[PDB]
């Protein structure tokens, strides 16, 4: 259970056969034997006494959902109370809108480990994604100072909403 | 080695009737200390 | 600059050990929790929201 | 936040009450747990800063630094156990509560939630130190360093006093929460441009700015070591304490109003790292090296990038912890020694072979070599003033080139070369003096394992 | 001159107490102001309180955002949604200047 | 006396070489790139009594933080534009300018590489003692600056300009190293300047786009 | 509990006395003890107070 | 303990007062020959040859070996740049 | 300021009308405070007259401490009325005069439009 | 003891305002100082301009 | 520019303005016809910043 398989999709795995073609012994095959055998098998056996001890006594802990409040664009102004409610409601999405950037940095990351000299095209699925969520990150998040702040994304936004609406109605 | 504690010479400024003594101002003496004078 | 070290690489050791036999006997029998669904009105306390054992001692005792 | 403080005004009684032979143990004893105590504040599951109540406020700012103000108490009353142990039993008991009034107030000021409230405690802080710097200082200068620390602080004071009863009445109160989810945009005038002015100013001058800054190479040269500590490690903070807080507001003019004093702290770091390159008055090498290291934070805390600003939090807490440590160590030479002189002392790894290898870790934290928080924070100050223009990695560039140079110097011709012939034999080092020192780098190692706490609130 | 002192020396304290831990000149008190700084120092500030500081629960809540995002980027993504929509604020609240 | 703390920071100076070897996000990369050097500070000067000894660790430091700056260049460009600095990420820059950053590790890898620029160094490095120069002044520590630039050269093969800059320099510090060579009379400052030639040679491959002859160099030489 | 054992309780003394002072603050500062919007619920049986 | 009579003074302005620095430096009367008087600070301290400690006799037992300055002998204003590890002024083949 | 009002007792300390306000608590941080403003002086002046410090005029210590907290609660008393009056006299203006002090309506951030400095 | 002093506390008590020395004495305090600025102003105007017309690419940078 | 140049113009400046305009207002003779004149002068002064302002 420890990680999402849907959120860390990981392409399958095809391994060509052992086909050898020399009678030689190949040392790592030997030393594999070894390994699990004196360092896997006695490990092995440590652990599982642990999830053991583990089942034994075992807990629970679930993960807080926050009920969504209501968001700056409608709070009184001057308000403290409400638009205090509403600026953490923001600066916590702050977060979970970069932990998700935290992931498409991890993502493909990986796609690029996984296939090397390939890299330039098979990794080419994430990539197009690392644009389409950096284009919205610069779009919400980016020009703000140090003291970032739902009233300042509001703006943000609403700077650029008059240029999706000067620019449109200039086409004409 | 012990802190500079002022000598006699940096006590001496603190006299005179003035601290920042003038051109014709310092030419003055302190005050009596008994608040009487000689003349 | 030898007593110095049999005292500061003494008194870390005397309280450094328990605390290892303590992060690894917890870490090991008691463990840390496995996440999962809060059940329809279970409203769990602030305890009930953090993995491990003694990370949520100091949570539901004192804060 | 009254355990970190109320448990410490106690310290105030029994520092008096004990007995004079007993006093030091219970002073350094009871303030290692008052800093216990103090660790609790860095329990937050949330992003909301904990508002103690009405006046106390901890949010990640502060906290780091409530800790190190509350930390460092214990370590300055270790350091200062020797000299001040020849005073009279009435001399120490008033040295052991000033340095206890400075943390319980600068606790207070870093754990301030109204404005003002910053402003009186932050200058009172100046009673305290001054009297550490002048009664007890060593040499014949004090008065004057004294009367230099005295007015550099409270000519940039007045302003900022007149600043902050201004937004009062603009605003209607000066309550960092609200004052932050509040309207408060100046308008570019020409007098607005000044307000910016009175309110940054006088945290500039305790932050040694490149103009403002010969206060502190003054102060800290016949300040006693435990005044060296306060001044370095949590009095040049307040001034960027200060600076982060109080330009919530003032939100529009500083994107063109800082310009100047940006160039003058990057040109600044330049010349205040090369003049350390050849001073012979090690404690004089300390403090520039501490006017250029804080000059990065100002022109951090200036650009205004989230990075900036947890660079300037990381560079803070650990230039102040790393720089106590070198004014620490450089005491110990100055006992034995009895001047402050670079050239005399060479060689000493010979005769005190473990004191050089803190050295060599307060150098090391001193230049930014990389497991170090040292190094995060220059690394990322580095980078956003590349944002603000490539062209700053130059000046960024001649500095970290340069603090390599005095940082290592300093290693070299103080804890290396042969050994002074017969300077009056200089005794084996203490246990106080070692562990003094302990205590300033296994903090700086500990902190490195987990740098997420001092980041700022930024990050 | 003046009436004054001579510069005092410096005694060698290591001369008497050959085992001074640089605290204060009587040995019992110097023993005593060690094994009590040693010990509220390092013993139980370096390692209660970096146990108590290690143990603090997803600090500024980091640790929970690594799998809000995962929930989201699980529905986000399984739903066809953007996985970050480029306007947080929803345009329909925003009543934007008509000029 | 100390032989112990000798064999101590030998291997510490492995410890930092091989992170510098394997390091993926390229922080790590600058922990190895700047501890080797500090290390390389504490073991050339081991004899610290000679002054000739500190000026020459005194020399090194001053030389590779100027070649840190270039690092710090570079670590920053990757902190910006393309934004992390994973090895793995920073390949997907391929088709960017990689100008401004690249140079910055060309910097990084003249200082640490003892190339035609601040080229002294290493034959001031030969202070220290004689198995300190063997493992370090000749092997894992001037090789650190062909390693970077080869962990780097998928960026690399995309700008010509400075495959040329490198080939050109690296060209340069062959010669003028070698011809130093054949006049001084000292044995170890030979064998020095040998190694600085020898990775000129390298630094000629990695210049004309060949990196993995290049590390194959690294390898026998 | 007066042979030099009193001065060390002094400051003890001072982080109960903290405690109590601090834990007043909480009390004076209830209003909305419930009443916000992220964290508002019916309080589940048997409890009056969903923080003290 | 050293009287402001053994400190740096003013510039010697008339010869009795350049004869009179000159035994405060432990120099030779005809030796001293102060600073260039530009007011830029140097005041009486002597104009010692810019040479580095690097020429100075090596062998010779320098009181003070690594400055290899004696002790007593006027120090030069930059001992801070001309020491055997900083700067270089020595002769040259070429 | 305050002088003038109607009704101003002339020479009075506190008018009975502020019977109607609340009594400090006797343990008012204020007062408390008080109590410490005045031991300080007791000890002080045992100081500056060279007595032992704590040990002497016990009788006194307790005269400052009890004089000082006396003063407080009977001044915090009335400074607390004065203070009071300042309410009724404010907010009843507001309301005498309303139009003067008109209830403006503020707008959702939504309709307001705020200047987007960006940083950069 | 004469060198240090001659060097941190005879300097001022030795100073005496002449021209090659203020002449000197600003084009170092301010000359660069000034230099940088347009060296800065007109790089971060360069930037904002660009930005502003929008051709500043800004590709992969998430940060700042 | 540290030492003399930072430390003339700031610092220091600031010590001699007011040095210099203590001894100016601070050197009074001490006769009481003098004083006394400054009291007309200042009635005169006075009379006029109402005048003007009338
Ligand atoms: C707090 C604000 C500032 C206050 C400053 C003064 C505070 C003094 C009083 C309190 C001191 C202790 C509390 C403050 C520091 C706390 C440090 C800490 O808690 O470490 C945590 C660490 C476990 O790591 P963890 O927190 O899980 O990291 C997050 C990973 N996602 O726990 C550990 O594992 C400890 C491990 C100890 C051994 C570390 C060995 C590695 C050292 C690497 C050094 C690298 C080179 C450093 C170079 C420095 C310069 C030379
Ligand atoms: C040295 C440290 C830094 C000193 C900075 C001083 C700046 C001026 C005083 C500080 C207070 C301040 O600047 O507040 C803003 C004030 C104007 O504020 P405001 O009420 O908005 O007026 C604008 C037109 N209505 O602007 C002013 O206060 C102008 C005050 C002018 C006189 C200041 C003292 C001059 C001394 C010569
Ligand atoms: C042809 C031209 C080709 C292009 C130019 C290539 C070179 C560019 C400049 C690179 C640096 C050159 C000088 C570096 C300093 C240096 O080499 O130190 C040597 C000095 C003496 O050492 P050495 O003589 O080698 O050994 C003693 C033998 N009897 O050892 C010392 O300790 C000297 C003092 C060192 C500390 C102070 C030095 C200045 C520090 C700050 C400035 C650093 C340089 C300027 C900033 C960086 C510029 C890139
Ligand atoms: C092209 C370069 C332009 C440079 C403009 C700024 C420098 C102007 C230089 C004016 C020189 C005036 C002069 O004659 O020399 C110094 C001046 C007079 O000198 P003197 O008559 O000897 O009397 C001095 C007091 N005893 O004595 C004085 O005037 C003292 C005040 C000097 C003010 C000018 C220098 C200011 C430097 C500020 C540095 C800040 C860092
Ligand atoms: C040490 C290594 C230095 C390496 C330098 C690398 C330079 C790269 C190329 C820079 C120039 C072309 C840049 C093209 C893209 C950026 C375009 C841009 O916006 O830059 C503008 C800037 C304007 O500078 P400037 O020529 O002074 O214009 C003033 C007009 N009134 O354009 C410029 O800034 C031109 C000057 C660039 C170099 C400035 C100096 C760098 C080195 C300074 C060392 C310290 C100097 C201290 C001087 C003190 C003087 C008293
Ligand atoms: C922007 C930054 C501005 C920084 C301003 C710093 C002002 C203080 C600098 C130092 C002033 C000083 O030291 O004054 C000393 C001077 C001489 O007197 P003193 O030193 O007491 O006696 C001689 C020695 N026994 O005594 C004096 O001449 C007068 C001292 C005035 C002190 C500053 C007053 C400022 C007033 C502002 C209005």
């Amino acid at each position: 259970d420890s990680w999402d398989k849907d959120v860390y999709p990981e392409p399958p795995s095809r391994t060509p056969a052992p086909s050898p073609q020399t009678s030689l012994p190949n040392p790592i095959t030997y030393l594999t034997k070894a390994y699990d055998l004196v360092v896997d098998w006695p490990v092995t056996l440590v652990r599982e006494f642990i999830e053991r001890q583990h089942a034994k006594n075992r807990t629970y802990y679930y993960h807080r959902q926050y009920r969504r409040v209501p968001d700056i664009t409608e709070c009184k102004e001057g308000d403290v109370l409400c638009i205090y409610e509403a600026e953490m409601q923001w600066r916590r999405d702050f977060k979970v809108d970069q932990e998700i950037m935290n992931i498409i940095q991890e993502r493909l990351k990986a796609c690029q480990q996984r296939e090397g000299e390939n890299y330039q095209q098979n990794c080419a699925k994430e990539l197009e994604q690392f644009t389409k969520v950096t284009k919205a990150y610069q779009d919400r998040y980016l020009d703000l100072g140090a003291y970032y702040s739902a009233r300042k994304c509001l703006a943000k936004q609403k700077q650029r909403m008059l240029e999706e609406r000067k620019a449109a109605r200039q086409e004409a | 080695a012990r802190q500079w504690q002022p000598d006699i010479e940096w006590a001496e400024q603190f006299s005179g009737a003035v601290m920042y003594p003038s051109k014709e101002t310092a030419h003055w003496k302190p005050p009596p200390w008994n608040d009487v004078d000689i003349l | 600059d030898a007593r110095f070290l049999r005292l500061m690489k003494f008194y870390l050791m005397l309280t450094g050990i328990p605390v290892i036999i303590g992060i690894t006997l917890v870490n090991i029998f008691i463990g840390e929790a496995e996440l999962a669904e809060i059940p329809e009105g279970y409203i769990p306390e602030h305890w009930e929201y953090y993995k491990h054992p003694i990370s949520r001692w100091i949570a539901r005792n004192f804060y | 936040m009254l355990k970190i403080i109320l448990p410490s005004l106690m310290l105030l009684p029994l520092t008096w009450l004990s007995s004079p032979k007993k006093t030091w143990t219970n002073v350094t004893s009871y303030s290692f747990l008052i800093s216990l105590t103090s660790l609790t504040l860095l329990w937050q599951t949330d992003e909301n800063y904990k508002n103690f109540s009405n006046m106390f406020s901890s949010d990640p700012l502060s906290t780091p630094l409530i800790i190190l103000t509350a930390w460092l108490l214990p370590l300055m009353l270790m350091a200062s156990q020797n000299h001040l142990k020849k005073d009279n039993n009435v001399l120490q008991k008033l040295y052991i509560s000033m340095l206890i009034s400075l943390q319980i107030l600068l606790i207070m000021t870093f754990s301030a939630t109204e404005l003002i409230m910053f402003y009186i405690l932050f200058e009172a802080t100046l009673i305290p130190t001054l009297i550490i710097i002048t009664r007890w200082g060593n040499q014949t200068e004090r008065l004057n360093a004294g009367i230099y620390f005295l007015f550099y602080t409270l000519i940039g004071s007045i302003p900022l006093l007149i600043a902050l009863i201004l937004i009062q009445n603009h605003v209607g109160t000066l309550n960092l929460m609200i004052l932050s989810f509040t309207t408060h945009t100046l308008d570019a005038s020409w007098s607005n441009n000044l307000l910016w002015l009175a309110c940054m100013m006088a945290f500039l001058i305790k932050m040694p700015l490149y103009g403002v800054h010969l206060w502190l190479p003054k102060a800290h040269v016949e300040a006693p070591i435990a005044g060296s500590m306060i001044l370095a490690a949590i009095l040049l903070k307040l001034g960027s304490y200060g600076m982060i807080r109080i330009s919530i507001i003032l939100d529009p003019l500083t994107k063109y109003m800082a310009y100047p004093f940006i160039l003058l702290s990057l040109w600044g770091m330049i010349m205040t790292s090369s003049i350390c390159l050849r001073q012979t008055d090690l404690k004089s090498l300390i403090a520039y090296s501490s006017v250029s290291h804080m000059a990065l934070v100002i022109a951090s805390i200036m650009i205004q990038t989230p990075w900036s600003f947890m660079g300037a939090t990381m560079l803070m807490i650990a230039h102040g912890l790393t720089s106590s440590l070198l004014f620490c160590l450089a005491n110990s030479n100055y006992e034995r020694i009895h001047s402050r002189t670079m050239i005399m002392a060479r060689g000493l790894q010979m005769v005190f072979p473990l004191m050089a290898t803190w050295w060599l870790m307060a150098s090391l934290a001193n230049l930014a070599l990389p497991p170090s928080i040292n190094l995060m924070g220059e690394l990322f100050i580095t980078m956003s003033l590349f944002s603000w223009s490539n062209f700053t990695i130059i000046l960024m560039g001649i500095n970290i080139i340069i603090t390599g140079m005095y940082s290592m110097y300093m290693i070299i011709t103080t804890q290396r070369g042969k050994l002074t012939n017969h300077m009056i034999n200089l005794q084996p080092s203490h246990t106080r003096e070692l562990t003094l020192m302990a205590l300033h780098m296994i903090p700086l190692i500990l902190l490195t394992t987990s740098p997420k706490l001092i980041t700022g609130l930024t990050m | 001159q003046w009436q004054e002192d001579p510069e005092p020396e410096d005694e060698n304290v290591y001369a008497k107490n050959p085992d001074f831990h640089g605290y204060d000149s009587d040995p019992v008190v110097d023993v005593w102001n060690m094994r009590a700084v040693f010990f509220f120092g390092f013993s139980i500030v370096l390692v209660f309180g970096t146990t108590f500081v290690a143990y603090v629960p997803d600090y500024r809540m980091q640790e929970w955002a690594r799998r809000e995002a995962e929930r989201l980027v699980k529905y986000r993504e399984v739903n066809g949604l953007p996985i970050m929509e480029s306007n947080y604020f929803d345009p329909s609240k925003i009543q934007l200047p008509e000029d | 006396p100390n032989i112990n703390r000798f064999i101590k920071y030998l291997t510490l100076f492995l410890i930092t070489m091989l992170i510098l070897t394997s390091a993926n996000n390229m922080f790590q990369l600058f922990i190895g790139w700047e501890g080797v050097g500090i290390m390389s500070f504490l073991l050339i000067g081991w004899w610290y009594g000679r002054t000739d000894a500190n000026t020459a660790a005194l020399q090194a430091i001053l030389y590779n933080r100027i070649g840190d700056i270039g690092f710090i260049l570079a670590m920053v460009w990757f902190s910006l534009n393309m934004n992390s600095w994973e090895l793995q990420q920073i390949m997907f820059s391929n088709n960017n300018d990689n100008l401004i950053p690249l140079m910055g590790l060309l910097i990084a890898a003249t200082g640490k590489s003892a190339q035609f620029g601040l080229h002294p160094w290493l034959p001031s490095a030969m202070e220290g003692p004689t198995p300190v120069s063997a493992l370090l002044h000749s092997s894992t520590m001037v090789v650190a600056g062909i390693f970077l630039l080869v962990r780097f050269h998928p960026l690399t093969t995309n700008n010509n300009f400075i495959l040329t800059t490198m080939l050109c320099l690296g060209a340069l510090t062959t010669l003028f190293t070698a011809i130093c060579a054949l006049t001084q009379n000292d044995i170890k400052k030979i064998i020095a300047f040998s190694t600085s030639s020898q990775l000129g040679l390298m630094m000629v491959t990695l210049g004309m786009n060949q990196p993995h002859l290049a590390f194959l160099h690294i390898c026998t030489h | 509990l007066l042979r030099e054992h009193w001065v060390h309780i002094l400051v003890p003394a001072g982080f109960v006395f903290g405690c109590y002072l601090d834990r007043k603050d909480d009390e004076k500062l209830t209003a909305f003890r419930n009443k916000s919007m992220l964290f508002q619920r019916e309080l589940r049986p048997n409890e009056e107070v969903t923080w003290k | 303990h050293m009287t402001k009579d053994m400190l740096p003074g003013s510039y010697p302005r008339t010869p009795e007062e350049r004869a009179a620095a000159a035994k405060k430096y432990n120099m030779r009367v005809e030796d001293y020959e102060p600073y260039p008087d530009d007011g830029m600070g140097y005041g009486d301290y002597p104009m010692l040859p810019n040479r580095s400690q690097h020429e100075r006799d090596p062998w010779y037992q320098w009181d003070h070996s690594e400055l290899r300055m004696n002790w007593g002998e006027p120090i030069h204003w930059d001992l801070d740049m001309y020491i055997r590890n900083r700067v270089d002024t020595s002769p040259t083949p070429v | 300021m305050m002088n003038g009002r109607p009704g101003h007792e002339p020479l009075k300390f506190l008018p009975d009308e502020a019977r109607s306000l609340p009594p400090p608590k006797l343990n008012d941080p204020r007062l408390v405070y008080m109590g410490l403003l005045g031991y300080c002086t007791g000890l002080m002046d045992n100081m500056l007259r060279m007595r032992p410090v704590m040990r002497a005029g016990l009788h006194r210590q307790l005269l400052f401490v009890t004089s000082f907290v006396f003063a407080g609660y009977f001044y915090l008393k009335r400074q607390n009325y004065l203070y009071a009056v300042k309410d009724h006299d404010m907010f009843g203006y507001i309301k005498l005069h309303p139009e003067d002090f008109p209830e403006k309506e503020k707008k959702t951030y939504a309709e307001i439009l705020e200047p987007f400095h960006p940083v950069r | 003891i004469r060198w240090t002093y001659a060097r941190s506390a005879n300097i001022y008590p030795n100073f005496r305002p002449t021209p090659k020395n203020s002449l000197l004495g600003a084009v170092a305090g301010f000359g660069p100082l000034i230099f940088w600025y347009y060296v800065f102003k007109t790089d971060r105007d360069r930037k904002e301009r660009l930005i502003q017309e929008g051709k500043l690419d800004r590709k992969f940078n998430i940060s700042y | 520019l540290d030492l003399i140049w930072l430390e003339k113009t700031i610092p220091k400046s600031t010590s001699t303005l007011h040095t210099n305009m203590t001894t100016l207002t601070t050197n009074q003779k001490g006769l009481i016809k003098l004083y006394f004149m400054s009291f007309l002068i200042n009635i005169i002064l006075i009379i006029i910043l109402y005048s003007i302002n009338l």
